[PDB]
């Protein structure tokens, strides 16, 4: 696997709690998971429709 | 009394130590020179062994882990020619006289005043008289129980104040309640085994704890 | 119930019966020493940056061991006490819960009161809000089963 | 010169009884208020059905091992939580 | 192709474990675990809580 260090294939680094806040970081992590699921539905619909 | 003896740096004085003062405030920040002065009470040089030893090492050499509370005085302030003073001629060993008790007894009473938050002597005297009438067989333990029953010391144990002095200021501002309402005779009463303490200045105390541990908090959540 | 893995069994009352003399002609109780213990002191910590020493006083230091465990029970254990009391108050009395978890009755009742207050805050919507919402769990007392470590080794069985 | 309003306190039970009577009744049964004759209330005890707990530490602080024992505990809690959410959802899905 | 979830909460009785192991499976410390990282700050009182007090940091 070429991405040895980037094991989770992330596009952006996790927010630093000391700068953005613990609550903000936790919300960001939840949003990231939902985006991955939403993108999956988004690719499938486009392929099926076009 | 705007003296130096009423500041944390010089609060406690002990004439039986190489450095007469003693540090008792766990959150006081000392300079490099001040730390060096206090360190002289911790390290001692042994001639025959040609090494430096610490107070903790001295206890280990004496095989002392749990000892009667009256026996710790002979370990902190005395020396022995077979464990920690080997190689010194007996002529130069220090032996105390019966005339040094007054300085020691006065020092310990000052310690009780400091722990309670710079209380007056009459305050301690009445506390001792109070315990004389309460039930119990061991006088020494009754005094200890009285100290714990004090409201300001209990607030310190909760972990919401840096020291007893900060806890006392919180009581004057009514930042802690007793049984749902602000306490009456808060500076003179004793707590009972079923009392409930709660913080009313929630926003203030939460900020205090967060700031204290901000530097020791991990950078990964 | 073995002393190796039962601190409570190690910290148990002792039955003392000591004698001096001849049981066939005359004996007397041995009262030359105190086998019941006394108040002790110990040095616990030394801060090398501020030169601060900490001393701990114990009422029964010579006849007890690892007394610091009682006040440092995990959050999982405390929730288990709270759930057992709610499930069956008839069997899970204060006496039974104290014996089960090797603590005192006063501690058991105090733990229940604090957990009850916290539950009201969660239900009212004052705690575990936003990203931490999923960690507020509502449990029906009927749908609760306690497993036991009956099989030797790793593994928990329902009965 | 303080803008802080005067605080007159009250016992926790006193405030709860006026805000949520159901929670107050449940607490009495849990806290063993019916065992002592002197403190026994006149009203009959109410049965306890549902309770709420916090599992943040048990999920992300206390069980790090990879053994089946630790994995099973986390899975059971997660499964039970989903059931609770689904029951709430079913109450609203019907038109 | 596995048994479906029954709908019940199954929690082990950790009260039957040996005293040499903590709840998390690690070795049980026989003495208070103090650290210089916390003993110089307001946390010094938290790490040395006595046995006659019950403190809750969720409700203070
Ligand atoms: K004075």
């Amino acid at each position: 696997h070429r991405f040895r260090n980037n094991k989770f294939l992330r596009l952006e680094p996790d927010l630093d709690p000391k700068v953005y806040g613990q609550t903000e970081t936790l919300q960001k992590q939840v949003d990231d998971n939902f985006s991955l699921l939403l993108a999956k539905h988004r690719l499938d619909m486009k392929a099926a429709a076009a | 009394v705007y003296r130096n003896s009423h500041t944390k740096r010089f609060s406690c004085r002990n004439s039986r130590l190489k450095y007469p003062f003693e540090q008792i405030w766990p959150t006081l920040q000392l300079s490099e020179d001040d730390a060096a002065m206090f360190r002289r009470n911790s390290r001692q040089f042994v001639v025959d062994l040609s090494q430096n030893i610490t107070l903790k090492n001295k206890f280990a050499l004496n095989k002392a882990t749990k000892i009667p509370h009256q026996d710790a005085r002979a370990l902190i302030y005395e020396s022995n020619l077979h464990l920690d003073a080997v190689g010194e001629h007996p002529r130069y060993l220090k032996i105390r006289r019966v005339t040094s008790q007054y300085g020691s007894k006065l020092m310990n009473v000052r310690k009780l005043r400091l722990l309670l938050g710079f209380k007056r002597r009459n305050f301690v005297q009445k506390l001792y008289e109070h315990t004389l009438l309460q039930q119990g067989s061991n006088k020494s333990w009754k005094v200890l129980c009285a100290l714990e029953a004090k409201m300001n010391l209990a607030v310190t144990r909760m972990g919401v104040a840096e020291d007893v002095l900060e806890a006392t200021h919180d009581l004057r501002q009514n930042n802690v309640t007793l049984n749902g309402s602000p306490a009456q005779m808060k500076h003179a009463r004793y707590l009972e085994p079923a009392d409930v303490l709660a913080v009313s200045a929630v926003s203030l105390i939460k900020q205090r704890i967060c700031k204290g541990l901000f530097e020791v908090a991990p950078n990964t959540l | 119930n073995n002393p190796e893995d039962n601190i409570a069994i190690r910290n148990a009352p002792q039955k003392v019966f000591q004698l001096i003399g001849d049981p066939r002609s005359g004996v007397a109780d041995d009262v030359t020493h105190n086998p019941f213990g006394e108040i002790t002191v110990e040095m616990v910590w030394h801060q090398l940056k501020n030169e601060v020493y900490w001393y701990r006083y114990e009422f029964a230091g010579q006849t007890t061991e690892q007394s610091h465990r009682d006040s440092r029970l995990s959050d999982y254990t405390k929730n288990l006490i709270y759930l057992l009391r709610a499930k069956n108050p008839r069997k899970w009395t204060i006496e039974a819960l104290a014996e089960k978890f090797h603590i005192r009755k006063q501690r058991v009742l105090a733990i229940l009161a604090l957990k009850e207050m916290e539950a009201h805050k969660i239900e009212s919507g004052k705690q575990l809000q936003g990203p931490l919402s999923p960690y507020g769990l509502k449990v029906r007392v009927e749908d609760l089963k306690l497993l036991s470590l009956d099989p030797t080794g790793c593994g928990w069985v329902e009965p | 010169t303080t803008r802080r309003r005067k605080l007159l306190g009250s016992r926790y039970g006193a405030r709860l009884a006026k805000k949520n009577r159901q929670q107050f009744e449940r607490a009495r049964v849990i806290l063993d208020c019916y065992s002592d004759e002197e403190l026994r209330p006149d009203s009959p005890p109410v049965a306890v059905k549902e309770v709420t707990i916090n599992t943040l530490q048990t999920m992300r602080f206390l069980f790090p091992q990879t053994s089946k024992e630790h994995l099973d505990i986390k899975q059971n809690i997660a499964s039970y939580k989903i059931f609770s959410l689904n029951r709430e959802l079913l109450s609203l899905l019907p038109k | 192709k596995s048994k479906p979830f029954d709908g019940k909460l199954r929690l082990p009785d950790v009260s039957q474990l040996s005293d040499t192991i903590t709840v998390s499976g690690d070795a049980a410390p026989a003495t208070l675990n103090l650290d210089q990282k916390y003993m110089d700050k307001i946390s010094c009182w938290t790490q040395t809580i006595p046995s006659h007090l019950e403190m809750s940091y969720q409700n203070l």
